[PDB]
């Protein structure tokens, strides 16, 4: 919930080495490591509201 | 019980689809046994002519 804390909001492309605990229709409980290839998007990188 | 009913329903449907694959397989299994016997008899014609 709250582990890391930094002064900067990383906008560059990155990933999250997250693992989920999902269950399929056959009830098969399996955990699975995810990446979430993400990146922040700003069309106008000067507007105070959007920024 | 209300979750075992779901398991039974999905496994029954999958068993039916497995029977689908099995029965369609046996179906053209018959036809291809048939068509290869067709060619075999086509040339058993020459067999028995010359024999």
């Amino acid at each position: 919930p709250h582990a890391r804390r930094a002064l900067c909001l990383l906008l560059g492309p990155d990933f999250f080495t997250d693992v989920i605990t999902i269950e399929t229709a056959d009830h098969a409980r399996l955990q699975l490591q995810l990446a979430y290839n993400w990146h922040f998007e700003l069309k106008n990188r000067n507007d105070p509201a959007e920024a | 019980l209300a979750i075992e009913i779901t398991t039974n329903s999905q496994e029954a449907a999958a068993k039916h689809e497995a029977q689908r694959l099995e029965q369609e397989a046996r179906g053209r299994l018959e036809r291809q046994k048939i068509l290869d016997q067709s060619e075999a008899e086509k040339a058993r014609k020459e067999l028995l002519e010359l024999e």
